[PDB]
């Protein structure tokens, strides 16, 4: 997250990290105890079997016992188009169900087709770089972030940041885009490098996939 | 504490009949910007392909090969980046291809 600010300790505890040998490197949601959403093209080339799924984690250099700590036991796509970038989605079944406290917590979706108007404010997280030049991010980072609908597409959901240089960065797909309490994007990519200011920042449209996502909770 | 990935290139059907390689720090986590950086300094340096050249060639790609036998194609003229990292460690080869 390029230009953004750190997040409240454990004020997402939906946020999820992915991470391979120690190593955060994309974003997910929690959408039920044993369940994690994400990007398909983050595990599109990864062993599955060696990724950790970190839950009810704020500052990932330190050691936080407020950790729940998963191992990936399936995947499950729905028309993953890695060419054109389209339905952008996985889920992650977890080895075990997580125990739900103040900082591990489920997230909740929008209803089934909800598309959003030109303007709407949201709020963009994650883990990713802090702008080219200045490495991962150890804090979680939250940005303020408004729908936009030019030099977009009707598969995505795009947002930007106007008046400054800002966005998701690398290490951000797969993490969620919150709009008044629900999950209505997960970041799948950019245009143009990170926070370029002209070209908005991708998502991956949560509300076009919610029926096949609770049919794989059932 | 860094690894030689295996790359080559191909310009015109004609590739380089060579062996050689890219260094990278052991087992980090670096986007595909980071690899577009070092595909291009290849390109200029074993092709006498410039940043210029590469923009105004007709096609432009180059496929990162993972070792679970995946792959990745990535278009070098589309200026589309997913904000993902992959670890270094899994990567078996590089390919460029410029038409
Ligand atoms: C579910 O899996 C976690 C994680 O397992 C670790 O990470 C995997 C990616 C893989 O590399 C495994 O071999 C690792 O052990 C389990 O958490 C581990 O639990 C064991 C036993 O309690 C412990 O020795 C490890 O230190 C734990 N690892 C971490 C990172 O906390 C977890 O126990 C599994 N859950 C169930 C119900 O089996
Ligand atoms: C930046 O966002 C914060 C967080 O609000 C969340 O994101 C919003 C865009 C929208 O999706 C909210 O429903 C989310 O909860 C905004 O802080 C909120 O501000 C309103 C108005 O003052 C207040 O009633 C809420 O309680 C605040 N919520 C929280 C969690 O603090 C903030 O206003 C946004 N900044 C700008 C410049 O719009």
């Amino acid at each position: 997250i390029v230009g953004g600010r750190r997040a409240r300790p454990h004020a997402w505890p939906f946020m999820v990290s992915l991470q391979l040998r120690g190593g955060h490197f994309c974003g997910a949601t929690l959408i039920a105890p044993n369940f994690v959403m994400s990007a398909a093209h983050c595990v599109a080339n990864v062993n599955v079997r060696a990724v950790r799924v970190v839950l009810g984690a704020h500052n990932l250099s330190r050691r936080e016992p407020t950790r729940q700590v998963f191992a990936v036991q399936r995947i499950f796509e729905n028309g993953y188009d890695p060419v054109n970038l389209l339905n952008d989605i996985v889920i992650l079944q977890l080895n075990g169900s997580a125990t739900i406290n103040a900082n591990v917590q489920v997230a909740q979706l929008p209803a089934q087709g909800r598309r959003l108007g030109n303007g709407v404010q949201c709020l963009a997280m994650g883990w990713g770089l802090l702008g080219r030049n200045r490495g991962i991010a150890s804090v979680l980072q939250e940005l303020n972030v408004t729908v936009v609908t030019s030099l977009c597409r009707r598969s995505n959901v795009c947002t930007l940041v106007r008046g400054r240089q800002a966005g998701v960065c690398f290490g951000d797909s797969g993490s969620p885009l919150v709009c008044n309490g629900l999950i209505h994007g997960i970041a799948s990519f950019v245009r143009g490098g990170c926070a370029s200011g002209l070209y908005p920042d991708a998502f991956a449209p949560v509300a076009q996939f919610v029926n096949w996502i609770d049919s794989i909770i059932q | 504490s860094t690894i030689q990935i295996p790359y080559t290139i191909t310009v015109n059907g004609t590739s380089q009949n060579i062996l050689s390689s890219l260094t990278f720090n052991k087992n980090q986590n670096i986007s595909y910007k980071d690899i577009e950086n070092k595909v291009k300094s290849v390109l200029y340096f074993n092709r006498g392909i410039s940043d210029i050249d590469l923009r105004l060639s007709k096609q432009a790609e180059y496929t990162v090969h993972f070792k679970n036998g995946t792959k990745r194609v990535i278009d070098l003229k589309s200026g589309i980046y997913t904000a993902d990292l992959i670890n270094t460690s899994d990567i078996k080869a590089i390919s460029v291809n410029v038409d």
